[PDB]
């Protein structure tokens, strides 16, 4: 039982910092993922971070552009969207993955989905 | 009754049978029903973060290649026939070490049914991983799962379900762990996606609640008694330097031995547990009691009377806050 | 195919499920044992380990062959195609047949039909022990083996050489740490069961424990602790805190030594010889503190209207403890 | 000859009379030894000669009237009951020098099948009266796949004679009694399975092992009594004696349950330590009460008699409760 | 869909198939692609200098002998078919003990593709050697590798590559070691030459950073508290010989028990670790505090006031230098 | 290149091949060359008197039954072919427990040569016995051997040699034991006679030199520090009975705990080691220091000044003699 | 990442001492090798030493002529070239070998190559 609230999207022309605040049984769900769904297109993997250790992975599109990290004090994950592009125009969602729930990349493996900030540039 | 007739029927079933091909190969997935009868949970290890389970694991499916007519019985066959049949490639994704019992024979069953339903049973002991959150230890509640999956067949080829729904797992009442009570068990079914495709998954989880009683007796009570012992100093004359300094040292050093011993029974976690917080509080009390005498000694060459009331009162407050937060 | 033909002819019309001379004369198997390494003996588990070259020799007329060479030294897996005795170790709780780089089996077919079949085994056999005289004790660990299935009417076991040369235990083979293998004796016995009556061959290994480790680990600290307690007698009675600490620490030290002595030793109901020594030494240490308590108690009465008790204790205690040592060592070392 | 003929056409996958009445399997046990009885693991290791007897008409031969003594090679050819130990944590066969199996094929078709197996059997132990406690351990035998309609077990008549439990000599326990029980009402999910169980009662030996367990605790109580005869003027002397008896008792309590890491139950040994701890702690409090009021000699005089009498009284109650 | 047709096709594939000969025997080397999916790192042992890894190990290669036509599917076959196929002779050169999981079946997969590509998957637990540099322990960073090589086939016959390059290894985020964080992983490919020839090698390495928290609590904090305890002596009257000598002894002896205990948890290395340096510093402080009293005692039959300032100040300096050098 | 041609050739080689008969059965002995490539020495155990070795073990011999023509290549064959060939019955006479690594396949190689030379390689981990002389422990030098012999074939049938002479064993530089340095290795060849005949033997031995550093730190230094601590008593006033008696007791008892602990790490040998001699010397010093006070106490109700010089001087002499004798 | 600087070559007619000073992650590279490359000829093994233990090996040509040893304090290895010969005329190189990097003799197994002192006699 995890609740995710994300904020800091909005519209810009640029550096941005999406944030994702978790609460509840985060121990059972050690991984947080960032997805993004463009209108029409399928929901697409952006990156993921382990709560413990900060082991990070990125999709190629955003490799060496976006940076994820977290702070366990607040139970917060942030996607620092630097060097934005008009391809980066989607509803960005946050999600939690169970320990044994499969590959990072696949949104169907994830159980607890944030609301989803729309971001247009 | 006619054993030559039964032998003929079974020989015909296995003639040209290809173990390499699943039932309905190339067609809709084979539905495999699973039920577990728990025999025991032998051990739960915090240091290794695992538990050991013994169970009777049964698989139900239909193989139309094995359908037989003219015999209104279910055929129980010798377990060695299993080597001539297709069976599912079921494995336990979070297991560390498992085996099928082998005395006096392999603990395995095969029962055929006239419609081609195959019942395949195994008696398995598994040591399975269970990551534990020890922040509240030993007032903690743990979730230990068993993850059951098809190794090589995707959901295009095989599907799992809990046969009987919420009654598919029996024997939870048999589990007798001295240190834990089983609060609840749950059965889950889902599909898990990997690079090689989507695979069927069944998950069995238990909620374990640690029994406090052992820890009260083993660690909490000695620490309380040492802390009380430290207060005896305040009733001793301030000229009794050897006596009062001895009390300070012995209680302080005893609290260190208790702390270090305890954490050698547990994994090398980097965070502070509930029990660590208690021992650190008790250490501070007994250390301040010795420092109180140093202060008395320092000025005499009153404070004791104030110490006789403030120390027991503060320790009671400390315990109240602690046990309310965690219980 | 000069020799391939011979081997095929021998195996042709041969049933490995039937003993040689089936239904007729009793099959005699000659057994000799070469101990490569007598492993450590576990007192706590009452078991010992041993690696041997278990050789078996019998006659099978079904394998008689005529040819140029007299002995056919064949591969180790020729064994599975021929009948072999089913010898098992009755007291062997765990045993392993080595398989490194090959199954460690020897198989030779002599011209007249004699078969030499040897295998390399690591045997863990149960050895009951009586630790009443521990550590000044000795044990005779046996090794019983015989046919599991064939009764004495169908197969018997005889030592290949005489009852003295059949078992070979070189001094270099001794891997014992705290034991010494004085000698070995063999014997043959017969046991009866519901399945049948079987011949059992027994090998006894006489082990004498070396007390050098226990002398310094336990006895020396215990003796010195008693001597340490007696030092408090020479301390003046006015130093009450000093003599009090002497008694307390010596008592605590004896408690630690008593627990450590039984740590490796298995838990038994009877009292070992070392248990008596510790108990007596504990009494002397405890009595030393009682003596000081009597001295302090009496001197307070004298103070309230250079001690005789101290003078007596300085002499009586060393003599009584010294007398106990002479009695204790003579009684047990004589056995 | 005819041995090959019996195997020729023999159906290994089917029990004798698959569609007929269930097969009666006589069961006998020869307990070779019992060892490695651990309370912490709640398990014991047992080595037995397990004998099974049943009739198979397919193997009936009439060429000779002599029983056929066969080795372990012939075992794989024949159908065997799927007897397994229900409460066995682990088990294995002795295969040195060969597999310890024998087959005795009588002309009428009766088969004698014996195997030498060593099994580690789980045994739940109640440590309420530890160490003055008696434990009952069981050995359950059952058919894994064949229900009551296929295989029915029963103890053989010879079981009463060759059980071999009397000859067993255990390091710490004594087999007070043994019992062979038959349960036909197991009723597992698959079906009804007859179960044969062997119950033997183990009594822990009372001797130097028990004396050593209670020796330091009793002596430490006597150590605290020494301070009573010591003058109250020597404050460091009595305080040092008082604290050491308390601290050492605390270490003993920690070390007592260290040998049983997961024994969360209450043991009689643990209760005795608390009784010892109360007396040694009271003695230090007794001096502290006397020292605080001396800013009385009668307190020590009472302590020299009350404490030895009170400790004697509680021991009588303690030992009477655990018999 | 037609199982007799599929059975015929597969039977034809295996008819006259020689497991002894690699694909393209006598020709160019067979290219074998590797992918690892990490399941867990169960244990890291300093005493044994090894770690235990569980992974899904997959091998990709083309065997033109297994190419089939007229079936537009990938055939997932029962794992027992692996015994009838050639597979690479891959081994782990730095492994100590490994096994393929066997419940309920051998955790093995075979997937064939129409062009003759074979996908061979295994679930393996391996204990693998990892030589550790403990000079900075417990403030150390370790490099633990897994070395993957062909046993008998040289680079004339077989070649390895990481299938997917830097994405060939998945599941690094799953590793949950309490005492370590995984800083980085790297994938390397090279050829290794032996007397018997040149062999293909793949190397997977991890950088492990020890978490300090446990050690602060277990060893550092007790040593600090003992050292502070030693200073109490300086506030006690110099006539209190029993009290002040007791403080000196107890702190000195406690520091010895802490030292010796610690090194019994670690291998018998001949060099001094970081933690050894700290404990030796703390020992010197508490030993000098007792010697300070011996000096005071020696002349009385001032120094304490000078000790009350110089000792805490020196210990602060000592800690500053230490923690700067190593952090 | 033509795989059917190679398959035909190899099939012909194995047609009518009798694994039961050694090459040149009934003729001169087969010469078997042996080379070892050492991978690791994982562990050396004094308690169990054994060591654990991992090596690549290779055997070279000629089997004229396997000679092939018309292929100018060396054939590397799948390791499963080894089950169809004769191989030597080599074993390790002083091994305790050994296994061939089995992941992902049996770590085994077979390479055939046109002239019928067979190259057979195995990767083996062995625990092998090594009787140690601990009289000088821990200043000792040990000789640990590996004895390689033919199990059943006598020197009439098989002969061993080190292939390459003194270069037959590689990888000695890889051995990284913290507690030991490898001083030397030697290769020996001889015949060993038993009742069953004369057998070929190869012996590989190493000379191990224990590193002192760990022992200096773990046992020697604490004992020196306790002995120095004992001398503090002589600077304390003779009226300080509690203080001076406390010093005597604590040092004496600490030296007993150190002694007994040490010997629990080692086998139960009946003789005195070098370290035992040191600890016994240190015990005598600290015991005499307490007895010195008893003597002072005895007459007061001088000696201390004489003790302040004679004790440190005697301990220096004791250490000088000890470390000269043993280093 | 290892850096190797070698010195003490030069031209003589005699005893010589080449030295090889290492710096960096020497723990991962426990073995130092000496090679020599004559003009035209292939690069040739001379000898090797383990940093820890000093387990030494030599090519036959230089066996009982050259002697290698080291000192871990300076992180230095030295080839003491005694009893020189006109065959011993080559660019002597120093190199480091990884723990699992194969046989001592083969220069392709070595990763970090010193500059290479030319020595003529
Ligand atoms: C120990 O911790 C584990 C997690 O690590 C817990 O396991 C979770 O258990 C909960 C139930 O308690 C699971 O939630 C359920 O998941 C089911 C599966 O859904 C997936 O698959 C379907 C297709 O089959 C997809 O459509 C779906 O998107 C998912 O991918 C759902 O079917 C369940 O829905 C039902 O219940 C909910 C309310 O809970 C209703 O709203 C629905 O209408 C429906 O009735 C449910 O959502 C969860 O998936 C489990 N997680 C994992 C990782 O397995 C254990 O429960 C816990 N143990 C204890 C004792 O607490
Ligand atoms: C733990 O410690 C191990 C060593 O014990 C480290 O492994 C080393 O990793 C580095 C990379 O980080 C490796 O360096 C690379 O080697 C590659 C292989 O080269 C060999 O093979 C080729 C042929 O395939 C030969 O031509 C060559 O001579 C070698 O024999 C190179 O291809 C790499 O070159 C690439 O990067 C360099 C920069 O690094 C560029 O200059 C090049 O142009 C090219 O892009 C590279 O040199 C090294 O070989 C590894 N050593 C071993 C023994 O395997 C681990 O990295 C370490 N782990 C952690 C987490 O630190
Ligand atoms: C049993 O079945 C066989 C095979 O069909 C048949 O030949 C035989 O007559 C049957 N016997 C009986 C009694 O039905
Ligand atoms: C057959 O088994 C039943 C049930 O155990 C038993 O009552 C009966 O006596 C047995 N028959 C014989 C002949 O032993
Ligand atoms: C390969 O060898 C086979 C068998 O000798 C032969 O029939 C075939 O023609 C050969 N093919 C080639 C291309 O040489």
């Amino acid at each position: 039982q995890v609740q995710l609230v994300e904020s800091g999207g909005g519209l810009v022309q640029g550096s941005l910092r999406l944030s994702c605040a978790a609460s509840g049984h985060t121990f059972n769900y050690p991984i947080m993922g960032w997805f993004r769904q463009a209108p029409g297109k399928e929901r697409e993997f952006v990156g993921a971070i382990s709560w413990s250790g900060g082991s990070t992975s990125y999709a190629d599109s955003v490799k060496d552009r976006f940076t994820i990290s977290r702070d366990n004090a607040k139970n917060t994950v942030y996607l620092e969207m630097n060097n934005l592009k008009p391809e980066d125009t989607a509803v960005y969602y946050c999600a939690a993955k169970g320990r044994y729930s499969g590959g990072l990349y696949y949104p169907t493996n994830y159980d607890y989905w944030g609301q989803g900030t729309q971001v247009t540039v | 009754g006619n054993m030559s007739f039964v032998k003929e029927t079974v020989d015909k079933l296995l003639k040209g049978y290809d173990i390499r091909l699943r039932p309905d190969f190339g067609g809709p997935p084979v539905c495999v029903g699973m039920n577990i009868d728990i025999a025991s949970i032998d051990m739960v290890s915090e240091v290794n973060m695992d538990y050991t389970l013994t169970m009777y694991f049964q698989q139900y499916w239909r193989d139309k290649r094995l359908a037989y007519s003219g015999i209104p019985l279910n055929l129980t066959l010798d377990n060695r026939v299993a080597d001539q049949l297709w069976v599912p490639d079921t494995y336990f994704l979070n297991d560390k070490k498992s085996f099928v019992h082998g005395v006096t024979v392999k603990n395995r069953m095969i029962r055929l049914h006239p419609d081609g339903t195959v019942l395949y049973g195994l008696r398995i002991t598994t040591t399975a991983a269970c990551m534990m959150d020890l922040r509240r230890y030993p007032l903690d509640e743990q979730n230990c799962t068993l993850e059951i999956e098809s190794y090589g067949y995707t959901t295009d080829d095989i599907e799992f379900y809990w046969r009987g729904g919420d009654k598919a797992v029996t024997g939870v009442e048999r589990i007798e762990l001295p240190q834990f009570s089983i609060v609840e068990h749950r059965l889950v079914s889902r599909n898990v996606v990997f690079a090689t495709g989507a695979y069927p998954r069944l998950s069995l989880s238990f909620r374990l609640k640690r029994n406090i009683g052992y820890f009260i007796l083993q660690t909490y009570m000695p620490s309380i008694l040492i802390t009380i012992l430290s207060w005896v100093s305040f009733w001793i004359n301030y000229d009794a330097s050897a006596a009062r300094v001895a009390l300070g040292i012995t209680t302080v050093l005893t609290m260190t031995t208790i702390n270090t011993h305890l954490r050698e029974t547990l994994p090398k976690i980097p965070y502070v547990k509930a029990i660590d917080m208690y021992l650190m509080g008790c250490f501070v009390f007994v250390f301040l009691a010795l420092l109180e005498y140093a202060f008395v000694n320092y000025i005499f060459f009153a404070i004791d009377r104030w110490s006789r009331i403030v120390f027991p009162f503060t320790f009671s407050l400390f315990n109240l806050v602690y046990w309310l937060y965690y219980v | 195919e000069n020799f391939t033909r011979i081997l095929d002819s021998l195996l042709d019309g041969y049933d490995n499920r039937l003993r040689p001379g089936f239904g007729g004369p009793v099959t005699e198997v000659k057994t000799d044992i070469y101990v490569t390494s007598f492993g450590p003996v576990s007192d706590v588990e009452m078991e010992y380990t041993m690696d041997v070259f278990f050789r078996q020799t019998w006659i099978d007329k079904r394998l008689k062959y005529d040819g140029p060479i007299e002995i056919l030294r064949l591969n180790n897996m020729m064994v599975t195609k021929v009948w072999t005795p089913d010898t098992f170790f009755r007291n062997g709780k765990k045993s392993v047949s080595h398989n490194m780089t090959a199954p460690n089996k020897l198989f030779r077919i002599m011209r007249n039909g004699t078969i030499l079949y040897t295998m390399r085994l690591t045997i863990s056999a149960e050895c009951p022990m009586r630790l009443v005289d521990f550590p000044m004790d000795g044990h005779a660990c046996p090794l019983k083996f015989g046919s599991y299935a064939y009764p004495k009417s169908e197969m018997i076991y005889t030592w290949t050489k005489g009852p003295e040369k059949s078992v070979e235990v070189p001094k270099e083979s001794s891997s014992l740490v705290q034991y010494d293998l004085i000698g070995q004796t063999v014997s043959s016995e017969t046991i009866k069961s519901i399945t049948g009556e079987y011949i059992v061959m027994t090998v006894y290994f006489h082990l004498r424990r070396k007390m050098g480790y226990f002398m310094i680990q336990t006895y020396i600290p215990c003796i010195m602790t008693v001597i340490l307690s007696q030092v408090s007698f020479w301390i003046n009675k006015e130093s009450v805190p000093a003599r009090t600490v002497f008694g307390i620490t010596t008592v605590l030290t004896m408690t630690t030594l008593s627990i450590s002595a039984r740590h490796s030793l298995p838990k038994v109901s009877y009292a070992t010889a070392m248990d008596w020594f510790i108990a007596v030494c504990f009494a002397f240490v405890f009595s030393a503190l009682i003596e000081f308590a009597a001295v302090n108690y009496f001197t307070n009465i004298q103070m309230e209207k250079t001690s005789k008790i101290d003078k007596y204790a300085r002499i009586l205690f060393p003599v009584t403890f010294g007398a106990f040592n002479m009695v204790y060592w003579v009684v047990y070392l004589s056995k | 000859p005819n041995l090959d003929g019996l195997i020729a056409g023999y159906a290994r996958n089917f029990r004798p009379g698959i569609g007929g009445p269930p097969v009666n399997v006589a069961l006998a046990l020869e307990v070779a030894s019992i060892d490695h009885i651990s309370e912490a693991n709640m398990e014991y290791t047992m080595t037995v000669f397990l004998h099974q007897s049943w009739r198979d008409s397919r193997l009936s031969y009439n060429h000779t009237n002599e029983t056929l003594g066969l080795d372990s090679r012939f075992v794989d050819k024949l159908w065997l009951p799927d007897t397994f130990i229900v409460n066995a944590k682990s088990a294995w066969f002795h295969d040195v020098t060969v597999e310890n199996k024998l087959i005795r094929l009588q002309p009428d078709g009766v088969i004698l099948y014996s195997i030498r197996i060593t099994s580690t059997v789980a045994c739940d132990m109640d440590l309420a009266k530890y160490p003055m406690d008696e434990q009952e351990c069981m050995l359950d035998l059952e058919s894994y796949g064949y229900s009551s309609e296929d295989i029915v077990y029963y103890w053989s008549e010879s079981q009463e004679h060759i059980h071999g439990l009397d000859k067993l000599q255990l390091a710490q326990f004594t087999i007070t009694s043994y019992r062979f029980t038959t349960e036909l009402m197991n009723f597992k999910s698959a079906g009804q399975f007859p179960r044969l169980s062997l119950h033997f009662h183990l009594r822990r030996n009372r001797g130097v092992y028990i004396i050593q367990s209670y020796m330091p605790s009793v002596l430490l109580v006597a150590m605290s009594w020494v301070s009573f005869w010591i003058s109250q003027a020597a404050v460091p002397a009595r305080v040092s004696l008082g604290i050491t008896t308390v601290l050492t008792m605390t270490t003993l309590m920690v070390s007592a349950r260290s040998s049983l890491p997961r024994a969360s139950a209450i043991k009689a040994l643990d209760v005795y330590f608390w009784i010892c701890y109360v007396f040694v702690f009271a003695a230090l409090v007794e001096y502290a009460f006397a020292h605080f009021n001396a800013d009385a000699d009668t307190i020590d005089i009472y302590a020299r008699a009350v404490f030895p009498a009170a400790f004697a009284a509680v021991n009588v109650i303690y030992w009477a409760a655990y018999a």
